[PDB]
């Protein structure tokens, strides 16, 4: 998850 | 890089009017423009992310726009508390570029400054200096004229001062101006005098006092 | 809720290494991007780099590469901005900010939210040096229309910043902190005003609270009526 979020869309991102 | 140019760079406003601030990008950066609004002396904060989209809390006369090249934030009825300074910022492409900043002022009614004057406290007279201050309270336009007289003779050269930011509730500004002598100088004379000049006063307003009391 | 604290004051001289720092809270620090942001003179703000504290991968400004370093602590969700020899031009107020992202296909497109405090580092040859902290006391002369203005006068002072508070924060409404001037010595003074009602200066209590970090200053000043 840490790979995930490195790069998708940030956890708090909505549009 | 990406250069981000932003017009106006300085508005000047009425409590209720629309403002809008456009950003124009070098090269296309599709939708990921932010928009930030930063007061004197504090961070900036995000209002608008993706162009369009307002950030939580954000009121909602903030509102953004554009994509490709061609953006606007636009404030539909301005508040005296959106006195700032405004950036875009594009996040498409490295290095991350931010506009040049917009300068956001209230326009309003005059008001004459209140007049206060303060001589040395006797703590700082025992250290050998003697600083007399005069404080302009709460006026506008920013424009002022403090002259110092100290027994009735005009000072030159012994005093500074600053103005305030705008004010964020009453779009005002105050001034504080400091003369500053020796102690034995401070001692040689008796009348000390602030003489304010200003848009909202019929003729100049001296605050003064004597030392002896 | 989600915060970014970094120090607000650092001072060094010429050639001297420094390293500031910024931790999160509020959030899962390894999952965000998080960078430094230089506070230019007037207006303007430029981007310095950015690293993701899940695996200390760092991207820097072209303007910044190599005179910087930016790393980060995961154990203690912290960002770190580090000089090895700082230059006297080095002043500014620095920022560090989380990057949220919207990504496509592994395509990412960033702002920053939230900020830090900032954090003013002042590189110069100059000695620091405290704060006086004089009263404004106020009187038949700092009275009018049933305002009375009393005060802080701060004076003497290196380098920037001072912060001034009021009955412990508990006052703010009518405060003004003016912004500091520069004297031909090279020290700052500055003053820090209230207006209060007149009626209530025999029972209220009116402290000024004056913070230098640089010197590890603090002092509380009690402004009483001039008698």
């Amino acid at each position: 998850l840490d790979k995930y979020f490195k790069n998708h869309t940030s956890p708090d991102v909505d549009l | 890089e990406i250069v981000l140019t932003q017009s106006p760079s300085s508005v000047s406003a009425s409590v209720g009017d629309r403002v809008t601030i456009t950003c124009r990008a070098s090269q296309g950066i599709s939708s990921w423009l932010a928009w930030y609004q930063q007061k004197p002396g504090k961070a900036p904060k995000l209002l608008i992310y993706a162009a369009s989209s307002l950030q939580s809390g954000v009121p909602s006369r903030f509102s953004g726009s554009g994509s490709g090249t061609d953006f606007t934030l636009t404030i539909s009825s301005l508040q005296p508390e959106d006195f700032a300074t405004y950036y875009c910022q594009q996040g498409n492409s490295f290095p991350y570029t931010f506009g040049q900043g917009t300068n956001l002022e209230i326009k309003r009614t005059v008001a004459a400054p209140s007049v206060f004057i303060f001589p040395p406290s006797d703590e700082q007279l025992k250290s050998g200096t003697a600083s007399v201050v005069c404080l302009l309270n709460n006026f506008y336009p920013r424009e002022a004229k403090v002259q110092w007289k100290v027994d009735n003779a005009l000072q030159s050269g012994n005093s500074q001062e600053s103005v305030t930011e705008q004010d964020s509730k009453d779009s005002t500004y105050s001034l504080s101006s400091t003369l500053t002598l020796s102690k034995a100088d401070y001692e040689k004379h008796k009348v000390y005098a602030c003489e304010v000049t200003h848009q909202g006063l019929s003729s100049p307003v001296t605050k003064s006092f004597n030392r002896g009391e | 809720q989600v915060q970014l604290v970094e120090s607000g004051a650092e001072v060094k001289k010429p050639g001297e290494s420094l390293k500031i720092s910024c931790k999160g809270s509020g959030y899962t620090f390894t999952r965000y991007w998080i960078g430094w942001v230089r506070q230019m003179p007037g207006k303007g703000l430029e981007w310095m780099g950015i690293i993701y504290p899940g695996d200390s991968d760092t991207r820097y400004s072209p303007s910044f590469q190599g005179h910087v370093t930016i790393s980060a602590d995961k154990s203690i969700s912290t960002a770190y901005l580090q000089w090895n020899s700082l230059k006297a031009s080095d002043t500014a107020m620095y920022y560090c900010a989380r990057l949220p992202q919207y990504c496509s296909n592994g395509v990412c497109q960033r702002w920053f939210d939230p900020w830090g405090q900032g954090t003013l580092v002042t590189v110069s040859s100059a000695s620091t040096k405290g704060p006086s902290v004089f009263p404004l006391a106020p009187s038949s002369k700092s009275t009018s229309g049933g305002t009375a203005a009393l005060g802080c006068l701060v004076k003497d002072y290196f380098p920037e910043p001072v912060t001034v508070s009021w009955n412990s924060g508990a006052l703010t409404s009518g405060v003004h902190t003016f912004p500091a001037v520069l004297q031909s010595s090279g020290l700052y003074s500055l003053s820090s005003v209230v207006t209060v009602p007149s009626s209530s200066l025999g029972t209220q209590t009116y402290i000024c609270n004056v913070n230098h970090k640089p010197s590890n200053t603090k002092v509380d000043k009690k402004v009483e009526p001039k008698s």
